[PDB]
């Protein structure tokens, strides 16, 4: 019974500790503040935080996007302001019903739509700048960076790739809580069941690797906890008992095992696949491929089940049926 | 049709193979070969044993030195064990006593005899009599006063200090002075259940405390006497009482 | 065999059951008593897939399917054909899950470690129950559970899903959903880390864990510590499928119509209807 | 919230799939009890004298009858439409030829219409049939009908909300969710769909790779009709109180065989007859119709799944009576 593992049994307040920017660490902002329930099952100390030119680029557009998606939002319920909350979820700013192909749309048919998403867009940019500009600030691998960067291609993949490769509007993603997932059903309709698309499943593979990974990463640290194994980069350059035995236990239960510094790039690279996997299914989806389940049948991949009912012949194509 | 080649080939098949290639790539040619940065090579030229490693890397330490993996770098330490059998699988049998011998559970990794080390220079895990702008938060019980007890339900000693890590705002260990044994022991607080009136200690027995690994200095630790210290109490877990080794069902 | 600093600690205790009689390895694996009930239940589950797959049509892997029985037979057993061989092979697998997470504690016992990680496994042995035992259980029919085949049980989850309409909506699946994606950024944000700190190049220094804490404090304001993100790390992944139970589970015996509509609720709530 | 255990399993199809009805007992007897309220037939008379066309004034459509057959058929027709309102409903007291109440005529019009259905969409309604109870449910307006605007509630014999009302633009979002089984699509799957021939359903490839000539740019459908289809589909689901798998095989909806229920043929002959009855019948009767009938656009109402089904798979659990009134068809 390891408790500290659950939570910080005694929390230690202490002065504040600053690692210096090669710059701008005038642009750090706030006081820290302590907190002691937080503090139970993380670092207590929240605050100061960093706001450059990136950061505060992001906030802009960021809140333009937002400002835009919820004008549209409230217009949906002629902005009767009860309406709005009972009916949030349900709302939202749709691209072109119609197809006007890569036409840029009215407005009043997802030309706001198209305007918010340059603006979404635009945030990602500024805010991946923050993520890389800080790590290179303080003397660090530009690892979070990359995976992240992995992450904004898929959005735009989904956004506004997809819907230029196959050249209309139309197959973007709606902004709104409901309508982005109602999206999901009706793209993988039209493209013939998504379970038969291999990078889905690839994609799928490596999410639910993820979940395996942390889990048991997490779980080993913490297992380790006593002989200090959280303090991971002396572990990595000092090889300690902590991470023998994590080790070890890995070795005699399947086989093989890492390295305290590369179960971390198994991670990192696990991550970075879910988004990257994702990506190029979007990418053949619409191009190269129309119907996924097809597909599959073409190159014997498909299961075939019995009838249970009777088989049903498609009444369109029987004789002198109608329209 | 879009995206069609020569005689029932799409591009998406290909693809298919392509994905498989840089999975299996990273996955053998990379990520297995740094798996093996420690540990390797293995144990009883040789044509396996170089091509299942990866050129080595130089880790550039924050405070001077340098660290290169993979190394040779083999147990000197005499261990206090025998064979079980002859089978070259069956396990080792402690002939000293495990705890001090520093052995199966008990054992420690040979880390640098030297002091982790803050960003800007000063030792990390100190005690609060030396860490004095640390406090301990207000509402938490402060240690220092009560009673540990031990797995024979025995009073062992008295808390005098927590050492806490200042590069994380952490406390890592209780210091407590053994009763009748003119000495003060390190425990992690791994091993402690922090109560109101006491510190309670299952994984060793009162009289075990006596053996528990002196340091260097007594106002800072190197890294390698943190593991000897952690890993003495764990030890404790399989070997403090003869029926922990035996199975419980 | 052996690592360089292996050999140490492969002395024999910790086991649960049956002492030193089974307490060895075999090459690189631990073989404890479960590593024997492990392997039995892994070769007869094995040997049924096979036998059962045998007496199917195709050998393409991807389109084999053992299919539990009709729905009629309800909580009985069931030709060996026409849905037995599943229910044997649901069985050898359970046998083959416990054992290797038993397996685990006493691998865990003899380096003096948490038994975090045989926990941790509980999660998805759990909601493997869930799935093939429990929810079959209250709905009264084994063929309620899900056929083992590659892309087969693909085509379970997605009529299950359809036959609540757009299962999208059901709340314990978004909570799942929610889960499984933030656990993936963790681990990316994690990973990425580490190794950002070990590895600026250009040899360029090691950082330190004041640079860790003070990267995420520059860029969200916040950073929780390492031994923290561990505990956070295993907590979100142990909730994807601890959450999503909850919305399995209600799917049938404590919900039967579309699962959009069950926001009812709160749409319906008189005060603004 | 929660609908406690337990529930009524059904399989449709092969084993192992998760194809197959789940329903809630207690939500099936309500409905039952509902349905079991069709009156039972007249018992059926002596078929005695010349026929009515040689006897009574202004009889266009039942002239083949004997009188004594005929008013069976005006009395069960009053027991069906207006059993509250009487034979008066339709007739002048004083003159039972006067076509001067607008129901009368309305009445004829429904009265070809329902021996039409009976007799062209015997690939639908089998032998089962409808009446004008099936519709109507003992109320001059079928509660469940169709404006080409959403209206809530479904059912017209609840008052409405001022949200609800249709002239409350707020609710709209909502008016539009209901009819889609609470989705947030936002597609009008009847006034698309089921008002007119004029849109086709299906919207998936029949290729597993894209057809050049059909597949960049404007010559391509857009993605919204899938939305749209997948909403017709969340309706005619809810219009039926059942799901998905009753009909298709979701590893691939677009495919038939035996990746389609029986009631998928079934269905598809269903949305045919639902059109030909706005088009040619419904439709057509705002000239007769007061504008206290009429929708926002002097649209009659007209007819979905559910004004026949009532969330019932077939309705009225598949009760006929058309052996005891074979005026209603089918006919030679
Ligand atoms: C309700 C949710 C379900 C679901 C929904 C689902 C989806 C949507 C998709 C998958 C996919 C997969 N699922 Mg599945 N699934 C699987 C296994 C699989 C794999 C065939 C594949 C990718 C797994 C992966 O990378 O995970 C992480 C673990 C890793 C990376 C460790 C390596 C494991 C290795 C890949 C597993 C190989 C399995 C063996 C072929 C089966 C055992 C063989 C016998 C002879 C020992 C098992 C063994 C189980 C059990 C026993 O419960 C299961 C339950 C479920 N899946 C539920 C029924 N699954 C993906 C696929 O591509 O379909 C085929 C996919 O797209
Ligand atoms: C009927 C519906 C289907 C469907 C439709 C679907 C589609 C259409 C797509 C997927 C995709 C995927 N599906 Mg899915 N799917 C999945 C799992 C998955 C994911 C692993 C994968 C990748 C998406 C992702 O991680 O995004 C989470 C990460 C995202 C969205 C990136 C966000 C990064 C960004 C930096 C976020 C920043 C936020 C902003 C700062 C906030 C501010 C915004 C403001 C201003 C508005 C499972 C496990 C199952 C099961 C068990 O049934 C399943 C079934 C289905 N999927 C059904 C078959 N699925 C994707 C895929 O891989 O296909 C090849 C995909 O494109
Ligand atoms: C139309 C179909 C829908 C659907 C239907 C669906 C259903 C019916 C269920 C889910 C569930 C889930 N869905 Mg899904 N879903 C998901 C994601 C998820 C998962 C987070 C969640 C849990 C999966 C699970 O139970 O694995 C289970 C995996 C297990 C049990 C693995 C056990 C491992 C075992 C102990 C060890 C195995 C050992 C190997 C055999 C050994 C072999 C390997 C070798 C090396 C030896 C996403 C991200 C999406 C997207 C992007 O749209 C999506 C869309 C849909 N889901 C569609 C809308 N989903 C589940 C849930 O929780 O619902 C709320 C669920 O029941
Ligand atoms: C497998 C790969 C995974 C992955 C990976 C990665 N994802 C990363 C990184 C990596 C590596 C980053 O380093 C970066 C980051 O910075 O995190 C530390 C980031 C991001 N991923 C976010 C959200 C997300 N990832 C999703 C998915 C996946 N990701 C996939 C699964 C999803 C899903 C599931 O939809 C969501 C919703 C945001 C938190 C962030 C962008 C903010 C932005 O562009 O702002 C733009 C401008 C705004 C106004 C929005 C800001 C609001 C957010 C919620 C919070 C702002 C913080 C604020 C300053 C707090 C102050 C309070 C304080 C005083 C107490
Ligand atoms: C939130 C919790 C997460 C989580 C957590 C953890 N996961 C762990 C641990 C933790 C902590 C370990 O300690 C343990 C391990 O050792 O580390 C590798 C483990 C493991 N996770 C595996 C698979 C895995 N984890 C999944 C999911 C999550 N894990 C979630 C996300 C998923 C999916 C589908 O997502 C998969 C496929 C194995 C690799 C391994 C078990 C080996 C075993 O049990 O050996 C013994 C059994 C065998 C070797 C084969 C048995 C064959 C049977 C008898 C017959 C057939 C079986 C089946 C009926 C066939 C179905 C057909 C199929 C195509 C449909
Ligand atoms: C033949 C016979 C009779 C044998 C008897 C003995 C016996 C019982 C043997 C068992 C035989 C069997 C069934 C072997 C199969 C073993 C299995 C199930 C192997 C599957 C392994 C899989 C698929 C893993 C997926 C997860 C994955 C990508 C892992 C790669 C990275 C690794 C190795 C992570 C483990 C790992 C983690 C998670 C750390 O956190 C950590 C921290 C510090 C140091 C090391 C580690 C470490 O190694
Ligand atoms: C409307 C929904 C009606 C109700 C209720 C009743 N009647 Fe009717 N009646 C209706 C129509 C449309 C017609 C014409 C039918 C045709 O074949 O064209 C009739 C006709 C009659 C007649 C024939 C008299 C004539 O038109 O010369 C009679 C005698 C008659 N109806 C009587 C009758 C009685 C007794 C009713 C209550 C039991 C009753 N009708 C109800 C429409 C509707
Ligand atoms: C559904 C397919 C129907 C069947 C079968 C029958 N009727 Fe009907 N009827 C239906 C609709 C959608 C409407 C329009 C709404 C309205 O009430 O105007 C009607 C209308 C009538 C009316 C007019 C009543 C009024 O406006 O108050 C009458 C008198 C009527 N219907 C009678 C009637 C009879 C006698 C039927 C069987 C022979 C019959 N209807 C069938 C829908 C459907
Ligand atoms: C029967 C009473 C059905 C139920 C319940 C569901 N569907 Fe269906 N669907 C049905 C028919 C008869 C048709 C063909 C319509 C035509 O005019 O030809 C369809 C069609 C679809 C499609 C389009 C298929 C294509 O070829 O492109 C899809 C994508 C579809 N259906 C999906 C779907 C879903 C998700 C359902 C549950 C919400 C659902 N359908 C129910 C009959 C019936
Ligand atoms: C009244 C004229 C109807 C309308 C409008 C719709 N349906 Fe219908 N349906 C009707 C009858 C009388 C029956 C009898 C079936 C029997 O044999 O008892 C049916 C049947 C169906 C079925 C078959 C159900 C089964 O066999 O289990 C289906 C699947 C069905 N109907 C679907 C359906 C749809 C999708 C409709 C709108 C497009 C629709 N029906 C309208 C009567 C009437
Ligand atoms: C230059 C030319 C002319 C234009 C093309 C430029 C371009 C790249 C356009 C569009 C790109 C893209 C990628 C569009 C993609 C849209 C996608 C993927 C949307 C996905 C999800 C949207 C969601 C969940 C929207 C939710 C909206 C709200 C909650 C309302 C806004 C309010 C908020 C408080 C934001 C909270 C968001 C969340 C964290 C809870
Ligand atoms: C496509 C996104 C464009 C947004 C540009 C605005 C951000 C400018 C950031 C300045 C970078 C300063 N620097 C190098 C010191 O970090
Ligand atoms: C479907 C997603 C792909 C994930 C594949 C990764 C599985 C891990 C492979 C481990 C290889 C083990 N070994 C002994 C060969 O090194
Ligand atoms: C593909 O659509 C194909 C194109 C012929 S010309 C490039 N159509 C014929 O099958
Ligand atoms: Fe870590």
């Amino acid at each position: 019974a390891d408790y500290q593992t659950i939570y910080t049994q005694i929390q230690a307040r202490g002065p504040h500790i600053t690692v210096s920017g090669e710059w701008g660490d005038n642009d750090r902002v706030g006081k820290p503040f302590y907190s002691y329930w937080l503090g139970k099952i993380g670092d207590a100390q929240i605050g100061p935080i960093y706001l450059g030119a990136s950061g505060i680029a992001a906030f802009a557009f960021g809140s333009t996007a937002i400002l835009i998606i919820l004008f549209n939002m409230a217009a949906e319920v002629h902005f009767d302001p009860l309406q709005f909350f009972r009916q949030f979820f349900w709302l939202g700013l749709y691209p072109p019903k119609a197809q006007y192909g890569m036409g840029i749309p009215p407005l009043h048919d997802g030309g706001w739509w198209l305007m918010a998403g340059l603006f979404m867009t635009l945030s990602l940019g500024s805010w991946w700048i923050r993520v890389y500009s800080r790590a290179r600030a303080l003397g660090l691998g530009t690892h979070i960076a990359w995976n992240f960067a992995a992450a904004i291609f898929f959005v735009l993949c989904i956004g506004c790739i997809h819907p230029t490769l196959v050249g209309s509007w139309s197959e973007g993603v709606p902004f709104g809580i409901w309508p982005h997932i109602d999206w999901l059903t009706a793209f993988s309709i039209r493209y013939g069941n998504f379970y038969y698309c291999p990078w889905h499943g690839f994609s799928i593979g490596f999410a639910y690797g993820c979940g395996l990974l942390f889990a048991a990463h997490g779980a080993t640290i913490l297992a380790v906890a006593r002989f200090g194994g959280d303090r991971e980069i002396e572990q990595i350059t000092d090889r300690g008992t902590a991470v023998e035995r994590a080790a070890l236990f890995w070795r005699w239960t399947i086989g093989f095992n890492a390295t305290i510094e590369s179960v971390h790039r198994w991670g990192w690279f696990f991550s970075l696949m879910v988004m990257v996997s994702a990506s190029v299914g979007i990418l053949l989806t619409g191009t190269f491929v129309d119907n996924w389940y097809l597909w599959c049948v073409k190159h014997g991949a498909a299961p075939d089940y019995p009838a249970y009912l009777p088989a049903t012949p498609d009444p369109a194509s029987l004789p002198g049926a109608p329209k | 049709y879009h995206g069609a080649l020569a005689q029932h080939l799409d591009i998406a098949q290909l693809v298919w193979y392509a994905q498989w290639l840089v999975i299996w790539t990273v996955v053998l040619l990379y990520l297995r070969r740094e798996d093996r940065r420690e540990g390797y090579p293995l144990v009883e030229p040789e044509d396996g044993q170089v091509y299942e490693l990866p050129y080595p890397k130089t880790f550039v330490l924050p405070h001077g030195g340098t660290v290169t993996v993979p190394r040779r770098r083999p147990e000197t330490r005499e261990l206090k064990l025998a064979q079980t059998d002859g089978f070259e699988g069956a396990p080792l049998q402690p002939t000293g006593n495990p705890l001090v011998d520093a052995v199966g559970p008990a054992s420690y990794a040979e880390r640098a005899e030297v002091v982790d080390a803050t960003v800007d220079g000063k030792a990390k895990i100190v005690p609060l009599r030396v860490a004095t702008d640390f406090s301990i938060a207000e509402g938490d019980v402060d240690p220092r006063g009560l009673p540990v007890v031990a797995a024979d339900g025995v009073e062992a000693g008295t808390v005098t200090d927590l050492w806490v890590d200042r590069s994380e705002h952490y406390f890592r260990y209780l210091e407590l002075s053994v009763a009748g044994s003119a000495r003060t022991a390190l425990i992690p607080l791994g091993f402690c259940d922090v109560k109101k009136d006491k510190i309670v200690v299952t994984s060793i027995l009162s009289e075990q405390f006596a053996n528990v690994p002196r340091l260097q200095s007594r106002d800072q630790i190197t890294l390698r006497e943190e593991d000897k210290v952690s890993a003495y109490y764990a030890g404790g877990l399989l070997y403090a009482t003869p029926e922990r080794a035996e199975s419980l069902l | 065999a052996l690592l360089s600093f292996e050999r140490k600690y492969r002395v024999r205790g910790g086991t649960l059951i049956g002492g030193d009689l089974f307490d060895f390895w075999v090459g690189p694996y631990f073989v404890g008593f479960f590593g024997v009930s492990a392997i039995f239940f892994i070769f007869l589950g094995v040997s049924l897939i096979g036998y059962a797959a045998s007496q199917g049509p195709t050998w393409d892997p991807f389109a084999i399917s053992i299919n539990p029985p009709d729905l009629k037979y309800g909580l009985g057993a069931a030709p060996l054909l026409e849905g037995g061989f599943w229910q044997a092979i649901t069985v050898c697998a359970l046998g083959a899950f416990i054992s290797w997470m038993l397996r685990e504690v006493e691998i865990s016992r003899k380096l003096g470690i948490g038994w975090h990680v045989p926990l941790a496994f509980c999660v998805p042995i759990f909601m493997f129950c869930v799935l093939q035992v429990f929810r079959p259980l209250l709905l009264g029919s084994w063929g309620h559970a899900f056929p083992y085949g590659i892309l087969s049980h693909l085509d379970w989850v997605n009529n299950f899903g359809y036959q609540y309409l757009n299962w999208h909506y059901n709340p314990g699946h978004m909570s799942s959903v929610s889960f499984l994606f933030v656990n993936a950024m963790a681990l990316g944000l994690h990973g990425g880390l580490i190794l950002s700190v070990a590895n600026p190049g250009d040899g360029d220094k090691v950082k330190t864990a004041e640079h860790e804490n003070q990267y995420f404090r520059d860029v969200v304001g916040y950073s929780i510590g390492a031994l923290s993100i561990h505990r956070l790390g295993l907590f979100l992944a142990s909730n994807i499928f601890l959450t999503g139970a909850f919305g399995t589970i209600a799917s049938g015996p404590f919900w039967t119509r579309g699962w959009p509509e069950w926001w009812g609720w709160w749409l319906d709530i008189p005060f603004w209807s | 919230c929660f609908e406690p255990p337990p529930a009524t399993t059904t399989q449709t199809g092969f084993r192992g799939l998760s194809m197959g009805e789940v329903l809630h007992p207690a939500t099936v007897k309500a409905k039952k009890e509902r349905d079991a309220q069709y009156p039972p037939a007249l018992a059926a008379v002596k078929a005695e004298g010349p026929p009515v066309s040689q006897v009574y004034k202004n009889v266009k459509v039942l002239g083949n009858l004997t009188e004594a057959e005929f008013l069976r058929t005006m009395t069960a027709i009053t027991e069906w439409v207006s059993p509250q309102e009487g034979c008066t409903y339709c007739h002048d007291e004083n003159n039972l030829a006067s076509e001067a109440k607008y129901p009368y005529v309305v009445a004829r019009r429904m009265l070809e219409m329902t021996r039409a259905i009976n007799t062209n969409w015997t690939q639908h309604v089998a032998q089962t049939g409808v009446t004008c109870y099936t519709c109507h449910r003992g109320t001059p307006l079928p509660p469940y009908v169709r404006y080409l605007e959403p209206t809530l509630p479904l059912n017209n014999r609840e008052t409405p909300t001022h949200v609800e009302r249709v002239e409350t633009r707020s609710g709209y979002v909502v008016r539009l969710a209901k009819y889609t089984a609470y989705s947030a699509l936002n597609y009008d799957p009847f006034t698309m769909f089921l008002a007119n021939d004029k849109r086709q359903v299906r919207v998936v490839p029949q290729t597993a790779l894209p057809l050049v000539g059909v597949s960049r740019g404007k010559e391509r459908r857009p993605l919204s009709d899938a939305y749209a289809t997948f909403a017709l589909m969340m309706s005619i689901s809810d219009s039926l109180g059942t799901n998905c798998t009753f009909c298709h095989n979701a590893q691939t909806f677009e495919s038939w065989g035996k990746k389609s229920t029986p009631q998928r043929a079934i269905a598809w002959w269903g949305i045919r007859m639902v059109r030909d009855l706005n088009m040619n019948y419904l439709a057509p009767l705002n000239a007769s119709l007061p504008a206290s009938r009429l929708g926002r656009q002097g649209e009659a109402p007209q007819a979905d799944c559910r004004t026949c089904h009532q969330g019932v798979t077939k309705p009225l659990f598949g009760a006929s009576r058309l052996k005891d009134y074979p005026e209603l068809g089918p006919i030679k």
